[PDB]
């Protein structure tokens, strides 16, 4: 009897307990209102830029709209940043200084003549690391004005330090009307034997086949090493079968040996819609499990479908 | 296609036992355009992990028993791109040069202990120069000839 | 239960809490109410050496630039460069920011509130809005992009606009030329814009029409006038691979030609369905054109032989074309109900 109420108390206490976290949580966010709102008080803060500096002390600013100004040294800031040459803020009363306004295997060949695939494997790499995100277009010249576009671009590289470059499909452009063609190209090559660093930034190139490629431009040089994919790794392929597998639910019995070494010259994404096709085609004996055997059966005929389809 | 050297591969280990090394000398011609031929990349690769098995095969044959290792050693010294000099256009293979290499020194691996004096001084004295007129490897094998020749 | 006294108290504190935040929170509406104009907001990145660097850059409409930090409440589709943002007097904050889009001219498009293929065709437009609850058991993963092509002369267009209606949702209207203007650089303006329009807005159906002759590579090294399109599907594909929003709302392309193709269209997230149109058989489309007839007053004798027959190489917009023309001359006929040969009479007459 008294062993018995040690437990409900225990029970009147824990639903006791377990009715606070329904508050204490979001007490921190209307909190954070208010930190915020007493955050909002800061307010008619505006721009200038410094040219010309006479006195280290105080120097001469210029608004965006064009009227220029003067200001002087707040206590806070020192000398260090203090240097013209860098966009800076104003304050509306006394133009006083809150803070600044900053402005905003050196080389790689793919070909993949047989299948596609090697965009999912740069792909991979983006998502895993990358150590930025950036992204090159094929033809920048339709956008003679684009050379200080690329000019730019690479101005922007140089800003940068950390840089990797992606080119997909590069043999569109590989290809008076010729004369501007090799006229970008001599600029290209200008503008890569030039002086810059390349021990850092690092280029990728994407393409189809060896014939507008240039071999003379897939030099050594201009291009440390070359990695042909023809197809998917054995264990890469079984890795990514296996967790395509995952959500799909199978007999007891399941070999994926079979649909790997029957796979030959095929792709990762466009062997996934094989299998979805494959699952769209199970789906019509309305089973809530599937048999490998119309699994292999399916997955073969659409290959041999997009074998067909191939050329 | 490989398909067709495959045969004469598979036939080659089986047909080649106790002959000497004339019967290579007349294998060279018939490598030689087998090398010619083949453009496709992956689908050669059979055959280069077949058919230099059995050419090193016919080799560990003729350094079983009695070997004068002079003309073994003169016709790499003597062919090494020439299989190459009739294909202007560039293999870029970078696959099985790896696993060639790899296998050389994996029997010269094997025959490094104890075999005779005067021809592994000159496979020594060859192969490092090997590595200067490569000048493209994985500097693995690279590395291990010297070194094992630098503790010696 | 005596230490578990001491709760009573906290709770206390806490619907003191809520007690006192109702001025604080009824000063919000009076406060934030009324914006008195709009202003462009640049996000940038700013170093202070808490004490965290950070910083926005601020246009205003009257071509007045200020300074400002990023502030206001929780943000989750914030401090993207956009516009329509909510300020106050002289203080140039930030609290409401919707997303009109901008240049809104090229979003107001459009408004819109073979039975075996046309049955594969309606289940894989109706699955995406169907089975994804089902999509977890089974791991079945919906195709994205969907290609329609076919030899000239199928109708395909109004057909896709019919299965539209059968979606319930809203249809867009896109063509190929309207991709080509003359300004530069407008390919990854309208993708994004597009996008974000379908991020908004609900599961909507958007068609694309004429991918083929737009997405010509032009074998001949002459001349031509548009490599922009170009470039814009390859940046177009680019975020339907690297992006996974991509699994958003499905954008289908059709091609009238086949001449021309891209290897690199073969995806999950790109275009997967293909399916060829094999002269397309007439008893079906005198079923789909009786649908559509069904709703006017036709005396109900209809052997379908001699209509059945006579439409050869005709699309569906033809056939409805027949129907209208049948329409036509029914009306200075005297009959108040349309009749057999008036619809063979239409074929012989506008075709």
């Amino acid at each position: 009897d008294y062993r018995k109420k040690l437990l409900e108390h225990k029970e009147i206490d824990g639903r006791l307990k377990e009715l606070r976290e329904q508050l204490k949580e979001l007490t921190k966010q209307y909190e954070k209102s208010e930190n915020d709102l007493k955050a909002l008080q800061s307010v008619g803060q505006i721009v200038g830029e410094v040219l010309k500096q006479l006195t280290e002390e105080k120097f001469i600013v210029k608004a965006t709209n064009g009227p220029r100004y003067v200001v002087g040294c707040r206590r806070q800031l020192d000398k260090s940043k203090l240097k013209p040459g860098t966009r800076v803020a104003l304050d509306m009363t006394t133009l006083t200084i809150m803070r600044y306004l900053p402005r905003e295997p050196k080389g790689c060949l793919l070909y993949g003549p047989p299948g596609t695939g090697k965009t999912l494997l740069a792909r991979a790499v983006a998502s895993q690391l990358d150590c930025n995100f950036l992204k090159v277009v094929s033809s920048s010249i339709v956008d003679g004005e684009s050379a200080r576009l690329i000019r730019e671009m690479f101005n922007y590289a140089r800003d940068h330090q950390p840089c990797i470059i992606f080119m997909d499909e590069i043999d569109a452009i590989g290809g008076s009307a010729d004369r501007e063609i090799q006229r970008t190209l001599m600029e290209l090559l200008n503008q890569m034997d030039g002086f810059d660093t390349l021990h850092r930034v690092k280029m990728i190139m994407a393409t189809n086949r060896p014939d507008t490629l240039d071999p003379a431009l897939l030099r050594p040089g201009r291009l440390d090493r070359k990695i042909h994919i023809d197809l998917p790794n054995e264990q890469a392929r079984l890795d990514i079968l296996k967790i395509h597998a995952g959500p799909i639910t199978k007999h007891g019995e399941i070999d994926y040996e079979a649909i790997v070494k029957l796979s030959d010259g095929f792709n990762g994404a466009d062997l996934r819609n094989v299998c979805t096709e494959a699952g769209m085609f199970a789906i019509r004996a309305d089973h809530d499990f599937v048999v490998q055997e119309d699994f292999m059966k399916a997955v073969r005929k659409v290959a041999d479908s997009k074998k067909l389809e191939s050329k | 296609m490989a398909d067709g050297g495959s045969e004469r591969a598979d036939g080659r280990i089986v047909k080649m036992e106790v002959d000497y090394s004339a019967t290579v000398d007349q294998r060279l011609p018939e490598c030689a355009k087998l090398a010619k031929e083949g453009r496709l990349q992956e689908v050669i690769e059979t055959l280069l992990s077949l058919e230099k098995q059995t050419r090193t095969a016919s080799d560990m044959v003729s350094t079983s028993r009695i070997l004068v290792a002079v003309v073994k050693m003169c016709y790499e010294a003597k062919e090494w791109d020439l299989l190459n000099e009739n294909i202007m256009l560039l293999s870029k293979r970078r696959s099985q040069l790896k696993q060639a290499v790899a296998k050389m020194v994996q029997q010269c691996c094997t025959y490094v202990e104890e075999i005779t004096d005067l021809p592994i001084k000159l496979r020594l004295i060859d192969t490092l120069r090997m590595v200067t007129e490569g000048k493209i490897y994985v500097e693995i094998e690279r590395a291990r000839l010297t070194k094992t020749l630098a503790t010696i | 239960k005596i230490m578990k006294s001491e709760v009573l108290r906290v709770t206390h504190e806490l619907q003191a809490m809520k007690d006192k935040i109702k001025e604080n929170s009824e000063k919000i509406k009076v406060n934030k109410t009324l914006p008195y104009l709009v202003s462009n907001v640049i996000e940038l990145l700013d170093v202070d050496p808490q004490r965290k660097g950070k910083c926005a850059v601020i246009k205003t409409s009257t071509r007045q630039t200020y300074f400002l930090p990023v502030i206001g409440l929780v943000d989750a589709e914030k401090l993207k460069p956009g516009d329509l943002v909510g300020v106050n007097k002289d203080s140039y904050l930030i609290l409401e920011t919707l997303p009109t889009e901008y240049d809104s001219r090229v979003k107001a498009m459009e408004v819109d509130e073979l039975d075996k293929q046309i049955q594969e065709l309606v289940e894989a437009i109706v699955l995406p809005m169907n089975h994804k609850e089902k999509f977890e058991n089974l791991g079945i993963q919906p195709p994205k992009g969907v290609l329609m092509y076919g030899p000239p002369g199928t109708g395909k267009t109004l057909l896709a606009r019919a299965c539209a209606a059968q979606t319930k949702a809203t249809f867009l209207k896109l063509a190929g030329p309207q991709l080509v203007q003359m300004f530069i650089g407008d390919g990854a303006k309208l993708v994004r814009d597009a996008f974000a329009l379908a991020k908004e807005k609900a599961p909507s159906i958007i068609f694309i029409d004429e991918l083929d002759a737009i997405g010509t590579k032009r074998f001949d090294s002459e001349k031509a006038g548009d490599r922009e399109v170009q470039r814009t599907m390859l940046e177009l594909l680019n975020q339907l691979d690297g992006f996974q929003p991509n699994t958003q709302v499905k954008v289908i392309a059709a091609t009238n030609r086949v001449d021309i193709l891209d290897p690199a269209l073969l995806r999950s997230g790109r275009l997967d369905r293909k399916i060829e149109f094999p002269m397309p058989n007439e008893e079906a489309r005198a079923r789909i054109m009786q649908i559509h007839s069904r709703k006017m007053n036709v005396s109900p004798d209809v052997n379908y032989e001699e209509l059945a027959r006579c439409t050869d190489d005709f699309n569906g917009a033809q056939c409805k074309a027949v129907c209208v023309e049948a329409g036509m001359i029914a009306l200075r006929r005297g009959a108040t109900e349309l009749t057999h040969e008036d619809y063979m009479e239409g074929i012989l007459e506008v075709q």
